[PDB]
């Protein structure tokens, strides 16, 4: 057998000492035989008086089933299961790939004699004046906290050796799921398989037979999983007439799982229709382009398009495309334009950027999705010159920093459209805003605003300034805000009024801002 | 016999995350905690352990050997006190820095402390449970070991420490600081005498590549104002937004004359002569930043604070201090790529804090989140790890440094 694990409860905690509901007889009796056969098979073992904890049982043919919420809370904290599932992208290709049921493994686990105690129950006794039976777990207990990670860790100790000794194959744990790939011959591997049943047998670990096994493709979570190549599993679109708020905010979560594997995916449109939304069940009319967007996806849709597994042999790259604004469109593969995975970036990071940030920002999510997946960072393919991101990298004062990339001329491609002076500028007239401005040659305006924050005034003052002046300006201001919001080099925003100015400083030839106390 | 070490009142142990790291990585990691498993090191543990600690893989300097970091800066929080600083060496011309943290590795720690020191190699696209370990020995950058190896460490030292005792010696966490004025020549080779007497007792690499931070020459990066023939408006707003900054530290900075320049809505470009009132007022605010602030004294108590700023061509600039605006000491560095940069800067800055106060700042760091936990280990050299966060460094902060 395999060495127990020692459990313990929460300090400063004791044993759950809860009452049994009461019992049917019909569940008394229904009981009794389950615990019975438990017990001849050793999973649980009578017990005394002495045992002043008990848990709850009831009847579910009939079933067994405890309650060990209680003791749960006060069972001890464990570094558990593991709550980071792979990607099938991560995967490798393999010739066969069989995966068994570890049939009822907890129950084939021993369990921390120390412990056993706590998992105390009882089966009452159908006549008034007479005892129920009290039992006690030997085994790792269904419902019960610790079970999930111990069997786990047990399973990986016995797996162990027979890992090393079986370099020819890979094995990958999943709650009672045990799979098996291989590069071996079908003969070679599904015999390699019987061999590894065996294993586990030899600690009287049990496995469904060939006859009952499950074979490729797989659907999990959200996946379907052929040895070669892998997908999600079918995306159908709805053709209703009338789509719900509910039905819609779906659709979007449906469309954005496709994004990982189908490109070109578009949900801005019907995100827009969410817009003021009043209730779940509120029905709201697609417009043209909700639509459109709708019926494009559909078609991509349309076409089943799969995913292909890593080589570990070949490098990885990610390529970077601008969807919209704000939207950006990644794939990485390793051979040619043939993806392992793709998808998006939406992610605006703060109030304000420009596509530069943006990019940059889309770099980071790549690396840090690489490196979850295939250990490594991908060469980059992004649509910008050295030369652009290196000016604008320079002059911005948070530090940053890309990987290897290389310049892929495929449009659009990412630019500044506008970069302040960094000297005043002589001939160009001079601008003191403040909700107004005033300049060095006379000139004046100022305008009441309704409603604006302070913040938002500051801004009105600088675009005023350059709605009215020339191609060449030079622009003092006192708000710090706005300073930096410009300095900053936007190029969208969420801010209406951001915009039109940005419009402005694209327009002009040269413009220097300033800052005065 | 193991020294019974306890977590401070209530305080439970450590459930910190780890960080995705690089195949690579996780490779050297694996030989490593192997081998230590072999020598008794460490031990695999079970689920019964919901405690953990980060660990990473840095590159040693001059070595193709890794060098497995641990970030026990969480369990050091939560780790008891136990019941000190040089002056004098600051003041040494030479001081060099050795690794003498494998001298813990022969120190068993107390068997119910271990559970604490749980930490865990991740595994890639989490295809496997990860490897999970504790320590059975005084771990590395543990707070700890320092303290309980302290004794079995005067022993060794005192000796030399008679010997030579032109010679000061200061161990932080892993990390020992031999200082000296020596000529270069022989402050190099006094080293090696040390490290042989090191070896004499058992298991030392040299920091820092071998070479010598020189402390004598730190100097403190005063406030500058622009020196120039012409003043334009522009130039004179400028400085005058500048001084008026730094007249919240120095209040002596007269402002009046230069404002007076500024009166009527010129053109930024025209170019404005100083009366001499004017020109005096300057000289004397130049005057007074000649030199940091008077009654800035540093407080063990409280916590010492770096910020740095990025000025761009290889540039950055940094301060130390504890209260706004009373820095203890502020400066320059210069280159590489934005993040290595930073971090040689970080690991330069942290080096000083601890050879002239003997703690380790806390800094403020321009940059992302994701992208500095994704790289610093590419440049990272150090031993030890400083407690930091991130921020947004303000535009005009970094105008005037
Ligand atoms: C067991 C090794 C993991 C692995 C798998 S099992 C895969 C593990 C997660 C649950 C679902 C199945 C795998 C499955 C298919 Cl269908 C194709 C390629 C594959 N390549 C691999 O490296």
């Amino acid at each position: 057998p395999i060495e127990t694990v020692p459990v313990k409860l929460k300090p400063g905690m004791d044993g759950p000492k809860v009452k049994q509901w009461p019992l049917t007889e019909e569940k008394i009796k229904a009981l009794v035989e389950i615990c019975t056969e438990m017990e001849k098979e050793g999973k649980i073992s009578k017990i005394g008086p002495e045992n002043p904890y008990n848990t709850p049982v009831f009847a579910i043919k009939w079933r067994k089933l405890v309650d060990f919420r209680e003791l749960n809370k006060r069972t001890q904290d464990f570094w558990e299961v593991q709550l980071g599932i792979p990607h099938p992208a991560g995967l490798k290709k393999k010739k066969s790939v069989t995966v068994l049921d570890v049939g009822d493994a907890y129950f084939s686990v021993p369990l921390d004699e120390d412990f056993r105690k706590y998992t105390a129950f009882t089966i009452p006794s159908i006549n008034n004046e007479t005892p129920g039976i009290r039992y006690q777990y030997n085994v790792l207990p269904q419902g019960w906290k610790g079970s999930p990670a111990i069997f786990q860790s047990s399973m990986t100790k016995i797996l162990e050796p027979f890992r090393k000794q079986n370099p020819d194959i890979v094995i990958y744990q999943y709650m009672d799921d045990l799979y098996v790939g291989s590069d071996l011959e079908i003969g070679q591997h599904r015999t390699k398989i019987e061999e590894l049943r065996q294993h586990l047998l030899r600690w009287g670990l049990t496995t469904p037979d060939k006859k009952h096994q499950k074979e490729p493709p797989f659907l999990w979570m959200g996946y379907e999983l052929h040895p070669d190549k892998w997908t999600v599993q079918p995306i159908v679109l709805p053709e209703k007439d009338s789509w719900t708020v509910n039905d819609i905010q779906k659709l979007v979560g449906k469309l954005n799982w496709a994004s990982q594997i189908y490109p070109g995916i578009k949900v801005r449109q019907l995100c827009k229709l969410l817009r003021g939304t009043k209730a779940l069940t509120e029905v709201i009319p697609l417009t043209e382009e909700a639509e459109l967007e709708l019926a494009e996806n559909r078609e991509i849709l349309k076409e089943p398009v799969h995913g292909v597994y890593y080589d570990p042999s070949k490098d990885l790259i990610a390529e970077i495309q601008k969807q919209g604004q704000g939207q950006w469109t990644y794939q990485i593969y390793q051979e040619p334009f043939k993806n392992l995975k793709t998808g998006k970036y939406a992610r605006m990071r703060g109030a304000h950027t420009n596509d530069v940030k943006q990019l940059t920002e889309a770099v980071q999510k790549i690396t840090t999705e690489s490196i979850v997946i295939w250990g490594k960072t991908p060469k980059f393919k992004l649509p910008i010159q050295k030369e652009t991101w290196e000016t604008w990298w320079t002059e911005y004062w948070q530090a940053t920093w890309i990987p290897e990339w290389e310049f892929v001329n495929t449009p659009p491609l990412v630019k500044l459209w506008y970069q302040l002076e960094k000297e005043p500028i002589v001939g160009a007239e001079t601008f003191y805003v403040d909700a107004g401005y005033v300049t060095n040659r006379g000139r004046q305006k100022v305008v009441t605003l309704t409603d604006t924050t302070n913040q938002k005034t500051e801004l009105q003052a600088i675009y005023l300034a350059l709605q009215d002046s020339g191609l060449e300006v030079n622009i003092v201001t006192d708000s710090q805000y706005a300073l930096g919001i410009i300095q900053a080099q936007p190029d969208q925003s969420e801010s209406e009024l951001v915009n039109q100015i940005i419009e402005q400083l694209i327009k002009k030839e040269k413009v220097y801002l300033a800052w005065v106390p | 016999e193991t020294v019974p070490v306890k977590l401070k009142p209530g305080m439970d142990g450590p459930k910190v995350k780890q960080w995705p790291l690089t195949e690579e990585k996780i490779k050297a990691l694996v030989e490593i905690c192997t081998e230590m498993e072999k020598e008794g090191k460490i031990s695999k543990i079970g689920p019964e352990n919901p405690y953990n600690t980060p660990v990473f893989a840095i590159k040693k300097k001059d070595s193709t050997k890794w060098r497995k970091l641990v970030d026990f800066r969480e369990l050091n929080k939560r780790t008891q006190d136990f019941w000190p600083h040089p002056a004098g060496l600051k003041k040494k011309k030479s001081v060099t820095v050795l690794d003498v943290g494998d001298a813990y590795f022969s120190v068993p720690l107390d068997e119910d402390f271990r559970k604490y020191t749980a930490f865990t190699i991740p595994s890639i696209n989490n295809e496997t449970p990860g490897i999970r370990y504790q320590y059975n020995v005084l771990p590395q950058g543990w707070k700890g070991s320092p303290a309980i190896f302290q004794s079995s460490m005067t022993k060794i030292l005192e000796p030399f420490r008679k010997q030579n005792p032109d010679i000061v010696i200061y161990q932080y966490m892993d990390d020992l600081y031999v200082g000296s004025d020596l000529e270069i020549g022989q402050h190099r080779t006094k080293i090696e005498e040390l490290r042989q007497h090191l070896l004499r007792w058992g298991l030392p690499p040299f920091l820092w590549m071998g070479y010598e931070l020189h402390p004598d020459k730190w100097t403190v990066q005063p406030i500058v104002l622009p020196e120039k023939d012409s003043w334009t408006v522009n130039d004179i707003q400028k400085l005058v937004g500048k001084l008026n900054w730094a007249s919240q530290i120095y209040p002596g900075i007269k402002v009046r004359q230069l404002c007076k320049l500024l009166r009527g809505t010129k053109a930024l470009t025209e170019v404005i002569p100083l009366t001499e009132e004017a020109e005096l007022e300057l000289a004397e605010n130049r005057e007074i930043l000649k030199e940091p602030v008077h009654g800035v004294y540093y407080d063990p108590s409280k916590d010492l604070i770096a910020e740095i700023q990025k000025q761009g061509q290889g540039q950055w600039t940094y301060q130390i201090y504890q209260e706004p605006f009373k820095n203890l000491k502020t400066g320059k560095y210069a280159r590489t790529n934005d993040v290595k940069q930073l971090t040689e800067a970080v690991q330069k800055i942290t080096t000083e804090s601890i050879v002239i106060w003997g703690k380790t700042p806390k800094f403020k760091l321009p940059i992302q989140k994701e992208t500095w936990e994704t790289w610093w280990t590419e440049y990272w050299q150090a031993t030890w790890i400083p407690e930091w966060e991130f921020v947004n460094t303000p535009p005009l902060v970094k105008l005037w440094y």
